[PDB]
């Protein structure tokens, strides 16, 4: 876990998510992904503390899936994002709280929007158009305000990543692997394989 | 009639109808006899079967080096009692070294027994048993009763058609009470005993069972080609 | 009404004995126990021909050296069984050894009298459990919702079983071979069906040392069908 | 402890030493790094000796349960699944677990799962754990291929942990060889590093390092 | 012990009927009729109070129609202090949802629990069933406007048009008759008040033995209201109609 | 700050052969620089053939050994009076242990008998549950000292047949009950003389078919 | 807790709160399964004495348990709310626990122990209902239909209906049902569905429900219309 | 977690040819005040059976009472409580050591160091000690707190191993027993001139001796002592 990225563009949600698994002196992993689909139009990627971001991820992933077979209809990435962070703010008052940091990105059917969420392991969440985790937002934050505007398309979006990625891998520490590139729009979600 | 729908209910004439219910399935069941001398105590037990493709059920049950009883009745009510009595003896072990005592046996079962006849929703039990030892006072006999009442006794048989067992010992009861320092004597003379409760049956080799324990000898059970020495 | 454990006058519990007349509208199981093995086999018995008779599942295993046949309300024995394969499993997690057939029968029948007012009524449901081990051989074992358990060389429980009881009374002896109880088995099972007989509405199993717990197949017992009736015939 | 597995062409090779260690007091040299789950399932073992013992011959017990309950055998992502959701419930109590899950089944393949006592579970193709980790990977990652035959990836395995067994102070012993096929897993025996470093030297010509 | 006092209220009849649900349903039976009719353009709710006195405060009063929440309302049939128990729950459970997912409850979700609660009581725990009926009147941006029904067995169904309560079967015989899918929401209150007029108990239909409720989008652009109707606009629109 | 633990001192060793197994120990307890006992016994027999002894903290190795017997007590009347095998024992021990993972019993724990093959076996565990089964092991506070001479003695390790240019290793034999219990005398009298926990008396259990007999031998008592 | 023991034994060996139970399920809409070569159908009738209903919001007969599971019934309403949760809740946990989406037999088994367990459990009576479970094991196309009762007892069906006069449906099934030759396709599948519920309901209008589930989670619900022209084409073949 | 308030020091003890003999002194100390001097810290237990507690006092009461009421509760439904079913000395050690342990597996102990000393039924001698840790042992000779490092060594001499007991005689016992308690008072900042002794005999059975006094002191060089060196 370490880096993940997100980006609201015109009519799509991209998210990128580091391949690297990390333990001690040794990457034990280069080709891992720090994501799961949640609803046909709703993803989610997660970084932070071994075992609790993958077990977190699942368990939401569990209930948003029972959720639409119940009622036979997608919540709205708004409806997730609510469910996630009162699920976070619960874990932090207990006796071992959950340290994961989200992103939910989603396409909103109802309103044909695209919607970008960030929500940290305290339960604090935000909307915005672009978000970053960790040490990452350090560097991505200026450059997208910077570069990004409102009205871009999908591949300008993938053009405004690449030159984050760059970045990242000029000037970070660690060796995270490259990223994984997943995009999230009114056809759903897909990923991008050469990046 | 009107007052044996549970235990909790007493009768116009002060009786425990389910008590005595159960008492009557002690009846139902399978001869044993209890026995001792001032050295020894010794255990028989006629076993009963379903059919002659079934085994023989077994009656006697250890539940400790120094003391163990035998069953009539319903057997998986011996089979929590007798475990109950297991860990009876093995707190005595472990947290004061020492071999539980059998009149404390009978005070602990004779309480047990008791607290189901006083309370709603729970049954009594519905076997009897007799319990053998040897401990610091000597070789001991006890009847226990679903009702509670435990007696300590020289000899006596519960089951069906105890009665004639029953009988001979009291009349045997000056000459095997003397019987020191001689386990297949006083076992002879238990056999003996409940064979005054046998009809149109006899004692074979898979339907006897005898358990002892004394001075030197440890509470042991005898079935199979080992009790053909007393048929 | 009246209390669920309650005793009658002749000193029996009337949910015990309830339970045993449910256990006489069941369907038949036979056990066969020789020194070369132990055979347990059923009559499916399905309520309709549309009905796919391979689902009928009265024939299972507790561990590879157990193997269990049910007769009675069938879907009371599914916490049965549950408990048997958990004391099995979790004997050899304590002890790193197989556990022996009379022990996993015992336990089983501590369930049995956990009734009353635990769950609320008895099992409606017999069991025999056959199985090896290293001790006492090859065991069959009748458990009873009574809590009772008796070893039989041979014993039948369901409807017709008081009539193949006495059948096996006269069939059974010490020398018979494992190919002998097979066939034994399904005369047995074929003169107190109501239907006729064949591969689809009975099924056969064996306990071997060698090859564990076994279900047969409905082509190998269709074969054991086969020379059964050409055995009868040739004399 | 070093152990690895690793995925190739003809199915799965696997390889552990067997030293334990109290501290600097070599307290065995002969112990059992791979547990035996069944026919077609194998555990390695790393970190506390207890803690693996103890919990991976309890996964064995609830594979067990799983086969009697379904009437098949249970998947490798199943079983480590299990495994991983029993040590996350220890999560910060203590435990210390560095294991790796390795089967063969019909709908997966042979499949490698790497699951520790922290909770994380990741499948993949190599993996090495332990303190000697690093040294394995040196000499299986430079040699690696997918394409290698089941004799030379039966020795890469071998040579990986005795390249480790060398140099890491707290591994050593003897090396214990596991083949993993279709048809289920294979013992390719025990091989004492007191004979097999020097058979090794002799004939590879390696080992310059050390005074021949 | 306690035994021979225990009446087993969650046990089935011979034929396969829960005794208690049955009586429950035959005490609804004797309620004050209530109506709804759902409409097009919004959802009309019409309830009959049980037989008033004239010394009743009838302005400051609340018997039959209670809200949910702002876009769910419910009409009552049976006993009002078992209805008053659930609706307090119904209302707790609108807002714990409200709380979760940051969007108003779903009718069907809120239904579908409340419905659940009263299974419950028929099912386990050895006590009485609620005797209570209720007409469910809500909207959402899923479906729309709905009108449900749930009963003492913790069955319900969605309707376009129903009754509870007394007189049901007169009631709903006269509301499939004159019934359309076209339908106003004025249209639909016309009919609700000319139903209980004819099936009443009364002499009279009078506005001070009636509760009066709608759910319209007439409030400005794209969103509900919910009117309790009070008691000189219940006289209004009975003259109106030409009731009075 | 109350501390629930302590150390008693003392030393145990095991050794098995072809058809026998020997489990001994010393019979010294001590606190801190203080003696408590010179004959306090602490390796026992617990029927079924089985010898046990947990050395270290006495209070959980007394807690231990008293649960391990009462264990095969209870495994009698659950199994029709079963024999317990050696190496169900130790399956069961290593339960025993970790019961208590995270407050645990503070020994060292070794038992002896015979497998189901009639040859000699010896279990060792460590204070939370890990077993194995080996030749040989010392165990306690001169397991340091002895174990060393047991890998050279016992199992021939470092040791090559003369002549053969250290090509041929020493052939590994069982020994018989005479020479083992030569090498037991010697690896006590050795630790004795330089451990200051060792000493006072050795109490040895030989295990064979016929059952189990003792032998008893004095140390210095410095 | 209310404690006391509902379901018992009575002196001739019935439990009779299980038999009350089933008279529940007799009461209960006709429910119809039928599998084919490649698919199942689950076909419900819908009773006409209630109108002015609201479809699009009413709750449907047929319920998913999961993508690739249905499930109906017959017997009380209510009480089938219960089940089809706890088997939605099942769902979800055998994906989470064993990576892999639940077989039809298993789904099936969970239930079926539901039931049971309410059959021996003291405070609680029986379910009155009766269950059809169909759909397709993962990465398998071989159709699977099961059936559950109050008792607890579960079995696998080539066809099976439950309900009220199930016994008349059954009848048709059990000769216009041929074991070496299932519908080959989905029309003929539903075609003998839709034939079987016409020898009981009363009119094809919106009284039939038809609900087609095919392998790799492809389940669709059929519109009036659609089922309107099997009942217009067999009525038409039928005057013969 | 505990501290100990008010404590008692050593008990020592030894066996000798038909029986024990145990002693302790009257003080019960708070810290480094000599708070409490009418403090009796050796407990009988029937008449055959002498427990001789140190440390914590106010654990000491509580020890005090069960073995108090473990007596009464041997003596019900027991008719031979006064015979063949009198309490042993093995049972209250073994009652004693199990409460001992449990306490500090709870981490909750009493603060206190044990020895139980008697007489068994068939004549053999009982000794055995047990602490706050559960921790037990035997020992022809046994003392606790700087009796262990002070007493032992001396009483030692008497009885070295298992053969030297049959050849002690209850004076040779006694005198030694005696003199430990007089070396203690010369060493141990927390002891007291006065104590008990106890001796339980096969024969005469228990004798309980109180208000003794350490007398014969060497304290005469003391005068010709002077400066600390020059
Ligand atoms: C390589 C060889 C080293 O890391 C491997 O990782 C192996 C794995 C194999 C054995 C499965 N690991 C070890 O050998 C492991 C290293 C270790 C030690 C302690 C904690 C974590 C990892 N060693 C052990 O687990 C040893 C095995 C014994 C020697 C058979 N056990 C101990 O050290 C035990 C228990 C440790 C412990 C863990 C958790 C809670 C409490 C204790 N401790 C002792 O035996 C104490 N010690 C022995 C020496 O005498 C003084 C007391
Ligand atoms: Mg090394």
């Amino acid at each position: 876990m370490d880096i993940i990225l997100g980006i609201r563009v015109q009519d799509s949600v991209i998210l990128a998510s580091s391949k690297a698994v990390t333990r001690g002196i040794s990457v034990l992993k280069d080709s891992d992904d720090k994501t799961r689909q949640l609803s046909p139009h709703t993803l989610m990627s997660f970084a932070g503390e071994a075992g609790d971001t993958v077990q977190f991820a699942e368990y939401i992933q569990a209930n948003i899936q029972l959720y639409s077979i119940r009622e036979d209809y997608e919540l709205s990435p708004q409806a997730v994002s609510s469910f996630v962070r009162q699920e976070l703010a619960k874990s932090i008052r207990s006796r071992r709280p959950y340290q994961v940091n989200v992103l939910i990105g989603g396409y909103d059917k109802k309103k044909n929007k695209p919607e970008l969420y960030q929500i940290d392991y305290l339960g604090t969440k935000v909307e915005l158009p672009y978000g970053a985790h960790g040490y990452s937002g350090f560097y991505t934050f200026s450059l997208l305000d910077h570069h990004y505007r409102p009205d871009m398309t999908t591949e300008e979006g993938l053009d405004l990543l690449k030159l984050c990625v760059q970045e990242l891998e000029k000037r970070m520490p660690m060796d995270f692997k490259g990223v994984i590139v997943k995009i999230v729009d009114k056809d759903g979600i897909r990923q991008v394989d050469d990046f | 009639n009107n007052y044996d729908g549970d235990t909790v209910t007493f009768s116009p004439t002060g009786r425990l109808f389910q008590v005595e219910y159960a008492l009557e399935a002690i009846k139902q069941g399978s001869v044993t006899v209890g026995l001792r001398s001032n050295t020894h105590a010794v255990l028989v037990a006629l076993k009963r079967n379903a059919d002659e493709l079934s085994s023989y059920q077994k009656k006697i049950i250890k539940c400790d080096e120094h003391m163990g009883l035998s069953l009539a009745g319903l057997a998986p009510d011996a089979r929590v009692l007798s475990n109950y009595l297991r860990q009876q003896c093995n707190y005595s072990s472990l947290v004061f070294n020492r071999k539980l005592a059998v009149e404390r046996a009978g005070h602990l079962l004779c309480d047990k027994a008791q607290k189901n006849t006083q309370s709603y929703g729970g049954r009594p039990y519905g076997v009897g048993l007799l319990i053998i030892g040897y401990d610091k006072s000597g070789a001991h006999l006890l009847e226990f009763q679903p009702s509670g009442n435990v007696t300590e006794l020289y000899g006596t048989a519960i089951g069906a058609r105890s009665q004639g067992a029953k009988t001979y010992l009291e009349r045997t009861l000056d000459t095997f009470i003397k019987i020191d320092g001689n386990p297949d004597e006083l076992i002879k003379a238990g056999v003996e005993a409940i064979s005054q409760s046998l009809r149109d049956e006899s004692l074979t080799v898979d339907n006897l069972s005898i358990a002892i324990v004394g001075k030197d000898t440890p509470f042991t059970i005898y079935d199979g080609e080992a009790v053909a020495k007393y048929i | 009404d009246r209390g669920v454990s309650t005793f009658s006058p002749e000193g029996r519990l009337f949910q015990v004995e309830y339970s045993l007349e449910a256990i006489k509208l069941g369907s038949t199981a036979i056990g066969i126990a020789t020194k070369e093995g132990v055979v347990l086999g059923v009559e499916k018995r399905a309520t309709s021909p549309l009905l796919e008779s391979d689902s009928i599942e009265k024939i299972v295993e507790i561990d590879r050296h157990i193997g269990c046949a049910m007769s009675g309300l069938t879907a009371d024995a599914r916490s049965m069984i549950e408990h048997a394969r958990t004391a099995a499993v979790t004997h050899n997690l304590y002890y790193d050894e197989d556990i022996n057939v009379e022990s996993l029968t015992q336990s089983v029948c501590d369930l049995a009298l956990r009734f009353g007012e635990l769950m609320s009524r008895p099992f409606g449901v017999a069991l025999l459990i056959a199985g090896h081990d290293a001790d006492d051989g090859y065991q069959l074992f009748h458990a009873e919702p009574s809590g009772t358990f008796y070893r039989y060389n041979a014993k039948a429980i369901g409807s017709g079983s008081e009539g193949a009881q006495a059948e096996l009374l006269n069939e059974w002896h010490s020398s018979l071979t494992l190919k002998e109880a097979e066939l034994l088995v399904l005369k047995i099972l074929k003169q107190v069906m109501e239907e006729k007989l064949d591969e689809n509405n009975a099924q056969l199993s064996c306990i071997t040392k060698q090859d564990g717990f076994k279900i047969y197949d409905n082509e190998k017992t269709a074969e054991l069908i086969k020379e059964l009736k050409e055995k009868e015939a040739a004399e | 402890t070093t152990t690895l597995a690793f995925r190739f062409q003809g199915g799965i090779i696997v390889a552990v030493d067997s030293r334990a260690t109290a501290g600097n007091w070599v307290a065995s040299q002969t112990v059992k790094k791979v547990i035996e789950i069944n026919p077609f399932l194998l555990g390695t073992m790393a970190g506390g000796t207890v803690d693996c013992q103890f919990w991976e011959t309890w996964l064995g017990s609830q594979c067990r349960l799983h086969e009697l309950r379904e009437k098949e055998r249970i998947s490798v992502a199943a079983a480590s699944k299990i495994l991983s959701n029993l040590v996350y419930q220890y999560k910060g109590a203590g435990l210390s677990m560095g294991t790796m899950i390795c089967g063969y089944t019909r709908k997966e393949g042979p499949t490698i799962y790497y699951v520790d006592s922290d909770g994380t579970r990741l499948k993949g193709d190599i993996f090495c754990v332990g303190s000697g980790q690093t040294f394995a990977y040196g000499v299986l990652d430079s040699n690696y291929k997918w394409d290698l035959s089941v004799e030379d990836a039966l020795y890469l395995g071998k040579r990986s942990i005795l390249a480790a067994a060398h140099r890491d102070a707290y591994s050593g012993g003897s090396v214990n060889l596991y083949h993993v096929t279709e048809d289920g897993w294979i013992y390719h025996g025990n091989h004492d590093v007191g004979e097999l470093f020097w058979k090794v030297k002799e004939e590879e010509g390696s080992f310059n390092n050390v005074i021949g | 012990g306690s035994r021979r006092y225990d009446s087993r209220t969650t046990i089935f009849s011979p034929e396969g009927r829960l005794y208690q649900v049955e009586y429950a349903l035959e005490s609804i039976s004797h309620a004050g009729t209530a109506i709804g009719i759902m409409a097009s353009d919004g959802i009309v709710l019409a309830a009959e109070r049980k037989v008033t006195s004239t010394l009743l405060e009838q302005d400051t009063s609340t018997e039959k129609l209670y809200k949910l929440n702002d876009k769910i309302a419910v009409a009552v049939a049976g006993l009002t202090a078992d209805a008053e128990i659930l609706i307090n729950t119904a209302r707790i459970h609108a807002q714990n949802y409200l709380k979760t997912y940051n969007e108003d409850i779903p009718v069907e979700i809120l239904v579908r629990r409340l419905s659940d609660i009263k299974q419950g009581y028929t099912q386990h725990g050895g006590l009485r069933p609620f005797g209570v009926s209720f007409i469910y009147a809500g909207y959402d941006d899923r479906y729309g406007y709905q009108l449900y029904t749930s009963n003492p067995s913790g069955n319900y169904t969605g309707w376009k048009a129903i009754s509870v309560g007394a007189n049901t079967s007169a009631a709903q015989t006269l509301l499939q008759m004159d019934y359309k899918d076209d339908m106003k929401v004025d249209d639909a209150i016309e009919l609700a008040l000319k139903t209980l007029s004819k099936t009443t108990d009364s002499s009279a239909l009078t506005y001070d033995r009636l509760e009066f409720a709608t759910i319209r989008k007439g409030a400005n652009d794209g969103e509900v209201y919910q009117k309790i109707f009070k008691p000189q606009e219940i006289k209004d629109i009975l003259v109106k109609t030409g009731i009075t | 700050q109350f501390n629930p633990y302590g150390d008693n001192g003392g030393t145990i060793l095991g050794i098995a052969g072809e058809d026998f197994a020997v489990l001994a120990g010393d019979t010294r307890n001590i606190t801190d620089y203080s003696i408590n006992s010179r004959y306090e016994p602490k390796v026992f027999d617990c029927g079924d053939n089985i010898v046990m002894s947990a050395n270290g903290f006495a209070a959980d190795g007394d807690a231990l050994v008293k649960r391990f017997k009462n264990s095969v007590k209870w495994y009698h009347f659950d199994h029709n009076d079963k024999k317990l095998s050696i190496n169900s024992a130790a399956r069961n021990i290593q339960h025993l242990l970790y019961g208590k993972r995270f407050f645990p019993y503070y020994v060292h724990t070794i038992i002896a008998g015979l497998d189901e093959d009639g040859k000699g076996a010896v279990y060792s565990f460590d204070p939370v549950g890990s077993y194995e089964r080996e030749q040989c092991r010392a165990g306690g506070a001169a397991a340091s000292l002895i174990m060393p001479f047991l890998d050279n003695q016992v199992n021939f390790k470092n040791q090559y047949e003369p002549g053969t240019n250290g090509k041929v290793k020493k052939p590994l034999k069982y020994l018989s009950v005479e020479e083992v219990i030569k090498l037991v005398r010697d690896s006590f009298t050795s630790a004795t003389e330089r451990h200051i926990q060792v000493g006072d008396g050795l109490e040895i259990l030989i295990v064979t078919k016929d059952g189990v007999r003792k032998e008893f031998y004095e140390l210095k008592r410095d | 807790g209310y404690d006391r023991a509902l379901s018992i034994f009575s002196p001739d060996g019935h439990i009779f709160q299980v038999e009350y139970a089933l008279e529940a399920v007799k009461r209960g809409t006709c429910a119809v399964g039928v599998k084919g070569k490649n698919c199942v159908v689950l076909g419900c009738e819908r009773r006409s004495t209630l109108k002015l209903q609201d479809t699009r919001i009413t709750p449907s007969k047929v319920s998913k348990i999961d993508s690739h599971v249905v499930l109906s019934f017959s017997g009380l309403n209510a009480d089938s709310r219960i089940l089809i949760e706890k088997a939605r809740v099942e769902a979800q946990s055998h994906r989470l626990t064993l990576e892999d989406p639940v077989t039809v037999e298993y789904l099936t088994r969970y239930v079926a122990g539901v039931q049971q367990r309410y059959t021996q459990s003291g405070g609680v009576r029986p379910f009155g209902v009766s269950t059809l479970i169909a759909g397709f094991d993962p990465r398998d196309d071989e159709p699977k239909l099961y059936q559950t009762e109050p008792s607890g007892i579960y079995s696998s069906w080539s066809a099976q209906t439950i309900g009220r006069n199930s016994k008349t449906v059954r009848e048709f099934l059990e000769k216009n049902y041929d074991r070496k030759e299932p519908p080959a396709t989905v029309e003929e599948c539903v075609k003998l569905t839709v034939r079987s519920l016409l020898e009981v309901v009363q009119t094809g209008a919106k009284n039939i429900e038809i609900t087609v589930v095919k392998p790799d989670s492809d389940i669709v619900a059929l519109s009036s219309e659609e089922i309107n022209q099997y009942v217009t084409q067999i009525e038409q073949e039928k005057q013969e | 977690t505990q501290q100990p308030i008010v404590t008692g020091t050593s008990v020592i003890s030894m066996k000798y040819d038909n029986g024990v003999i145990i002693a302790a002194d009257n003080l019960g100390s708070y810290g480094s005040l000599l708070r409490f001097n009418g403090v009796e810290r050796l407990i009988p237990v029937g008449d055959n059976t002498v427990v001789g507690i140190s440390g914590d006092i106010s654990d000491m009461q509580h020890i005090e009472r069960l073995l108090k009421d473990l007596v009464t509760e041997n003596a019900y439904d027991n008719p031979l409580a006064d015979a063949e079913e009198a309490l042993e000395p093995s049972y209250i050690f073994e009652y004693l050591a199990t409460v001992m342990y449990q306490r500090r597996s709870k981490m909750n102990p009493l603060w206190n160091a044990i020895i139980v000393a008697g007489v068994q039924s068939n004549g053999d001698q009982f000794l055995r000690y047990v602490n706050l840790l559960g921790v037990t042992y035997s020992s022809p000779t046994l003392a606790t707190g700087f009796g262990a490092h002070m007493a032992n060594p001396l009483l030692r001499k008497v009885v070295d191993r298992e053969s030297d007991i049959p050849k002690t005689t209850v004076q040779v016992a006694e005198e030694a027993i005696v003199n430990a308690m007089r070396v203690l008072y010369y060493r141990d900042a927390r002891s007291s001139r006065n104590f008990s002794l106890a001796i339980i005999d096969k024969n005469t059975g228990l004798t309980f001796k109180k208000n003794l006094q350490v007398e014969n002191m060497k304290w005469d060089f003391a005068k010709d002592i002077k400066g600390y060196g020059t």
